[PDB]
């Protein structure tokens, strides 16, 4: 949720989400599902957003309704931050584990360092059962298993509460053994000294000497339990592996290419019309299947005869069209008509408000058999008012 | 007095004494908590921000501020030796109530992820150094050095369990890191952190000891400044014009 | 006569503390399935309804309270008997206790509460349920109460009348300088305020060997 | 008096009055202008720098400085309610004379490229808030909040013509961008600018409103400080040694 309020051009020209899927939409407390998909980092990465050199994968979700059990991107377990390279594609997946009952919108999400959150597509997940039943658990190196949901917590209170109590007793003691007004008056009149003097200092010298003892003891005791400890493990991870299959923007002998040649989007607010100069570097006649923008899919009903498993919200069955197998080696300019309410609803139409009136995203081209060949589209587009 | 008896005199003194303690306690709690929350953050909020270098540095230094101001008020005007602990406990209570009732109670983050920094112990050191030598100058030095040094050890018993090692898909992690990854925060990417990440200029083995000594020495300055702040906030001046 | 009353305080305390408790229960319930998506119509009916309502209510309550304490001010304040001053300034200390509580809820409870909410949403808007309560309710309330405390002191106690207590000033005005994003100048001048009260309690007895 | 009549007394008072008004106007103009020019720049100089975020932020904040000091002088010592407008008008005049006589008259940049920020309106709010409540404290708060808020809308009428859209070689531009590209400056590469360029942390639609509020709240502090500066610049102290 909320991504609807981020600026269109930024959503469009940073991450181009695709093949995002959610494994299970329904799970009991303790049951896993994987959220997975792919991401193409847009080659004209905007100046407003720091370099995705320093980034983090995530499950957009309202607090820990599902617990993340591991995640991967690049081809790499990623508990720490990663580097995405401009203009390249990455597979990612998250394993999540049911914790609080309800119904929840769980997106793919990537945050870029001087950047902000970029929010990938999301799906409603029903989690049923009782949060009381939730467990991890998790294996230490010394062979034991802990339940992270509860682990360490009473040991915190066992240390925190007593001191908060010794805290109060020090205050009450002094307040009551010769008080506030009585003390204000003494100081303001003659000297204090009727307020403080050994044995008042003796008490303090004592209390201190106990305090440092209790501190030492608690320290040496906790080194006896827990004698081998590591510092937090932090730092960027080795460069990731991009998707080399197969494919797949700017990879292998067989490509599609798409130059944008100006475009028009009505304000307000449901249509975007674009001239695409396509080059078919493949050896097979290809039809345009799909435009994807900011999570959003605009499908060609001619190609997607019917009709994928994908969120509401989101899935638009009109990114028509013109049917004419672009021929192998051919080089043609086609007029594409993105129409659907979802453009307005996910506020891509608010592009007219931005400091950079310019689309980005991917186009998917299909052979007569299976193969999907991908091209980056992006560039200046002009608004046409009312 | 302006009192009908001695009984009315004593009954008034004891109950204005309560009201004043309670109003002062929650007044300072507010000031201290907002200030601290906005600065020491961040490192107090989150278990996997409590490293060997940053945390035991930023915390004692930002935390000594209101202890010094509170000592300035309580010692100068009443000779009551609980300014530090007064302020510190306030912070603790304000923090704990929130972590429990909200971080956990509202948002379901486990308390192992959101427990606050332990400060009562150094706060005590601070208070009794002032008591033993009714000098803010000796306190600003030896008092607040102890404030620094003491920080890490007094946290170690709450902290150490999370610094046990796990292996997760081939890669070492502390439990802290793991509680971090597990209990998903929407805006806490591992890189926004600001924890120790290594340097070529570290020799030892000495990470925590130097951070302790650093925080001791820097707190002295902050303590000197904030003592006087306490004095200026104690002002009984009237001004005539607005 | 009784110099110490306290009824007013307990009334203000119960009415304030139950109120916030209702607000906390309200956010526990409508925090989820109302407050996660600010584009939804539920946000209008459950969250913006509070915001659009509380701002004017707090503004009217603020001006209305000041205006009242002023109209009902003691025009004959220099004439006040030692006993009645002692009573008026126990009432000040009452006001300040309510304000202590007000400051706890506003600056501790609801401010750090925002901390955990920032880790829950990605924010559709500036007006999250957290902010609506924290910035637009919780803070104005203790601001109002603070102005009241100041105004009561200016209109009932000779000392706080003709003067402006610099410390009391910092207390009443300081709030209007709280701003977040996106060290030390803070409100804590209650220190001065209570010292001035103690200055004044001290002087209302010459035969003080009894303490 | 030391006057030969009442006519000579009246004639003296009226003409020393003029001289003081004229010397003070041009004295304040000088200071204000140099300061403003060196800081607010830059945004004031160029139409393509007048964006939604930076300009309506830096300008009211840096601009309130001399208004507060001028109010500090005029209100404290004379109860004249024009300290802000006095300063602000001076700035406008100093600016406009220059844009017309020099930016255009010397270097032939069209006025649509070089016109100054509109400030009389917020200056008025500032002056009458002080007039209605002889309080600098109330002014520092509500006065200078209105100063901030009012900035953009009072500029809009002068600015909006240039926020009409044009298509140039397949790319959207404002007329302001165009006037910048067309009328070539030697040292104004699009990138030295410091205008809004977008962020992932913007939600809405709300860019100008939050800039407006931000400027109001920050100006309070600057106003407070600069009032007292006006006080200190008002000093009648003699010193004995140099
Ligand atoms: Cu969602
Ligand atoms: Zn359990
Ligand atoms: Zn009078």
């Amino acid at each position: 949720h909320g991504e609807k309020s981020q600026q269109a051009f930024l959503r469009m020209r940073t991450l181009n989400w695709y093949d995002v899927q959610w494994s299970k939409t329904t799970v009991n407390v303790n049951e896993e599902m994987i959220l997975s998909g792919k991401v193409h980092v847009f080659s004209a990465w905007p100046q407003a957003v720091a370099n995705p050199r320093v980034s983090f994968l995530n499950a957009g979700e309202p607090g820990p309704v599902l617990v993340r059990t591991a995640q991967f991107i690049g081809e790499q377990f990623a508990p720490r931050s990663v580097s995405l390279e401009i203009g390249k594609d990455y597979a990612f997946s998250i394993n999540l584990r049911g914790r609080r009952a309800g119904r929840w919108h769980v997106h793919a999400q990537i945050n870029v360092e001087g950047g902000g959150p970029i929010i990938g597509p999301g799906q409603w997940i029903e989690i049923k059962g009782d949060m009381k039943d939730f467990t991890d658990p998790v294996t230490l190196l010394d062979g034991s298993t802990v339940d992270l949901e509860n682990y360490g917590i009473s040991r915190i209170y066992a240390w925190h509460l007593p001191w908060l109590a010794v805290g109060a007793a020090w205050i009450l003691f002094w307040f009551i053994r010769k008080g506030i007004i009585a003390s204000y008056v003494r100081v303001a009149e003659g000297r204090p000294d009727d307020v403080i003097g050994d044995d008042d200092r003796r008490i303090g010298a004592i209390v201190l000497a106990l305090t440092i003892l209790a501190t030492i003891v608690g320290y040496a005791v906790t080194n006896s339990t827990f004698p081998r400890t590591i510092p937090l493990q932090a730092g960027l991870q080795k460069p990731l592996t991009p998707i080399e299959t197969e494919g797949t923007v700017g990879v292998g002998k067989e490509q599609v290419t798409t130059e944008l040649n100006g475009g028009v989007y009505k304000v307000p607010g449901r249509e975007l019309t674009i001239n695409v100069k396509v080059k078919n570097g493949t050896s097979q006649p290809v039809r345009l299947g799909e435009y994807t923008a900011a999570g959003l899919r605009f499908l060609n009903p001619t190609v997607f005869t019917q009709k994928p498993d994908f969120p509401d919200y989101l899935l638009a069955d009109r990114g028509l069209s013109n049917d004419d197998v672009i021929a192998p080696g051919e080089s043609k300019e086609i007029v594409v008509k993105i129409q659907d309410a979802r453009w307005d609803i996910e506020r891509l139409s608010d592009l007219a408000y931005d400091t950079d009136s310019q689309v980005g995203g991917l186009l998917f081209f299909f052979t007569p058999d299976g193969k999907r060949f991908a091209a980056e589209i992006g560039g200046p587009v002009i608004p046409k008012f009312v | 007095g302006p009192f009908n008896s001695v009984a009315e005199a004593a009954g008034c003194v004891a109950t204005t004494d309560w009201m004043l303690l309670v109003l002062l306690f929650f007044a300072v709690l507010g000031g201290y908590h907002v200030h601290f929350m906005l600065t020491a953050g961040d490192w107090d909020f989150w278990v996997d921000w409590k490293d060997r270098r940053m945390w035991p540095t930023v915390l004692p230094i930002l935390g000594v501020t209101f202890c010094a101001a509170s000592q300035a008020f309580w010692w100068v005007n009443f000779r009551l030796p609980f300014g530090a602990v007064f302020a510190v406990l306030g912070l603790m209570i304000g923090e704990w109530i929130n972590r429990y009732v909200n971080f956990w109670g509202w948002t379901y983050f486990p308390i192992s992820l959101v427990f606050p920094s332990a400060m009562i112990v150094p706060a005590i050191w601070l208070d009794v150094i002032l008591l033993l030598s009714g000098s803010y100058v000796i306190t600003a030095v030896v008092g607040s050095l102890g404030w620094g040094l003491l920080f890490y050890p007094n946290n170690w018993p709450a902290i150490a369990a999370f610094h046990q090692a796990t292996e997760q898909h081939g890669q070492l992690m502390t439990l802290a890191d793991l509680i971090g990854l597990h209990f998903v925060r929407t805006s806490m990417p591992e890189y926004i952190r600001m924890v120790e990440r290594g340097t070529l200029r570290t020799f030892g083995k000495d990470v925590v000891p130097v951070a302790a000594f650093f925080s001791g020495f820097v707190s002295m300055m902050v303590y000197f400044l904030w003592w006087f702040m306490g004095r200026w906030y104690s002002t009984t001046k009237r001004i005539e014009q607005i | 006569e009784s110099v110490v009353d306290l009824r007013g305080m307990w009334i203000g305390l119960a009415v304030l503390n139950v109120f916030y408790l209702i607000v906390r229960i309200y956010e526990q319930v409508f925090g989820w399935r109302a407050g996660l998506d600010s584009f939804a119509p539920e946000f209008q009916t459950y969250w913006m309804s509070i915001l659009w309502t509380e701002i004017p209510l707090e503004l009217v309550s603020g001006l209305g309270l000041a205006g009242y304490l002023w109209k009902t001010r003691d025009r004959n304040v220099d004439a006040v008997a030692p006993r009645e001053e002692m009573r008026r300034l126990v009432v000040l200390v009452q006001w300040l206790v309510v304000y202590g509580i007000a400051i706890y809820w506003g600056a501790s409870f609801f401010t750090e509460q925002d901390g955990a909410w920032h880790m829950t949403v990605i924010r559709d808007t500036d007006f999250t349920p957290s902010h609506i309560i924290e910035f637009y309710m919780s803070y104005p309330i203790y601001s109002v109460i603070a102005v009241g405390a100041f105004f009561y002191a200016k209109t009932r106690i000779p000392y706080f009348a003709h003067g402006y207590s610099l410390a009391f000033l910092i207390v009443a005005i300081g709030p209007f300088m709280i701003i977040p994003n996106v060290f030390g100048w803070m409100a804590l001048g209650v220190f001065g305020v209570v010292l001035q009260i103690l200055g004044r309690i001290h002087a209302l007895i010459g035969k003080e060997g009894v303490a």
